[PDB]
């Protein structure tokens, strides 16, 4: 570390990239991870003596888009109370407002995260399954009822701690239930995107969340991304080899003639028997990803009732699953919302914490 | 929880 700004931040070099953060936090310096927009560091609050995970978010501030999933994260994170949502345990103040190009978020610190459970040398059991599986529907309830779909549901974006403990985390690409729009930001992952979205829906509601979570209890079983398209059109095409071709009733929700033929002009597939693609797994699970990998979203399980599925009872219980009593209300899509009010906005709840 | 189902703690790196 080299101190700067007199002492009051300090920089330091983690493979390069530098971090520049307050005093209070000191090494060890563990590089945790790294994805399409934050570099992710564990370090020490040398104040209250934790270990907490820093995510230097490069740029932030330099096109609009960037700048919201930046306030959507943020926002959302300090909405949410909830076990099983990550929380945001400081914003660090820019040195200097004038000069205020990265933004660094402090988040409680998780040992792993699902992907690198599913790839590693250890085994899976149903019971693990099940219960990452109730912690995820679990948090997605409340986040759900506080009119917020999460749309960006991965094993990478679900944080693990060694007891098994799970917390949905990187809410940059939600929306709420209203403000349903079609642009769908670059993901590295469009494995786990249901087709509305790989089809350009406008019109798109909490199943979409749903798809992503039977891709990934299908992955916890399998130890394999189901879908793993190297384009948007094998993609589709890996779907359809699983659950068969939609049907015109399945295809209602399509809006455009360019739409439906894309999908037909892809070979024609009969639905598989889940059965036979997963034997030897819990009858169960396979009856309850047969329930959310349903080609037509208005034929998905929804939350509420895969809580009540029968692979859940052991662990299902309505006095342990609260909802969000407070609606988000922000609208990230005033048009008077350009990158640099959004930088004040940000600014300003990093003085909530650092004033 | 219940011991009926308390899944075994992670290996982890
Ligand atoms: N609080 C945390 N504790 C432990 N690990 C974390 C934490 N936050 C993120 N990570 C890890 O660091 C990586 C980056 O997380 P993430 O917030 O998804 O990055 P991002 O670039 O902001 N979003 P994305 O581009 O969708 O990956 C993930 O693979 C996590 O495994
Ligand atoms: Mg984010």
């Amino acid at each position: 570390g080299v101190a700067t700004h007199g002492g009051s931040y300090v920089q330091y070099n983690v493979y390069g990239n530098l971090f520049e953060v307050s005093r209070k936090y000191v090494p060890p310096l563990r590089p945790i991870g790294r994805g399409a927009y934050g570099i992710v560091c564990a370090a020490t609050n040398s104040e209250t003596g934790e270990e907490v995970a820093i995510k230097k978010i490069g740029n932030a501030f330099d096109n609009i888009i960037d700048a919201k999933r930046t306030l959507r994260e943020i926002k959302l994170l300090k909405h949410m109370d909830h076990e099983n949502v990550i929380a945001v345990k400081d914003i660090i103040k820019p040195p200097q407002r004038e000069n205020f190009n990265d933004v660094y978020i402090v988040y409680e610190l998780m040992d792993t995260d699902l992907h690198q459970i599913i790839r590693s040398n250890q085994p899976l059991t149903d019971d693990h399954c099940r219960f990452f599986l109730y912690q995820l529907l679990r948090g997605l309830k409340y986040v759900h009822s506080a009119n917020v779909l999460h749309r960006d549901l991965k094993p990478s974006n679900l944080l693990l701690n060694a007891n098994c403990d799970l917390k949905l985390g990187d809410f940059g690409l939600a929306r709420t239930k209203s403000e349903t729009d079609f642009m769908t930001e670059y993901v590295v992952t469009r494995w786990y995107r249901a087709p509305e979205l790989l089809l350009n829906c406008s019109e798109y509601t909490a199943a979409i969340d749903i798809w992503s979570v039977g891709c990934i209890l299908g992955e916890t079983m399998t130890r394999e991304p189901l879908f793993p398209g190297k384009d948007y059109v094998h993609q589709l095409r890996l779907i359809t080899e699983l659950i068969g071709s939609p049907d015109d009733s399945s295809l209602g929700f399509l809006r455009s003639d360019n739409a439906r033929r894309y999908v037909r002009q892809l070979p024609q597939y009969p639905r598989q028997n889940f059965a036979a693609r997963f034997p030897n797994m819990s009858a169960g699970a396979v009856d309850l990803l047969e329930k959310m990998l349903v080609f037509d979203p208005s034929r998905r399980i929804t939350v509420d009732e895969a809580l009540c599925h029968p692979y859940l009872a052991p662990l299902h219980d309505i006095n342990e699953e609260p909802v969000c009593v407070r609606p988000f209300n922000f609208d990230f899509e005033q048009p008077t919302l350009t990158e640099e009010n959004i930088k004040e906005l940000i600014y300003r709840e990093t003085v909530k914490f650092n004033p | 929880i219940h011991r009926d189902l308390k899944p075994s703690n992670l290996l982890i790196n």
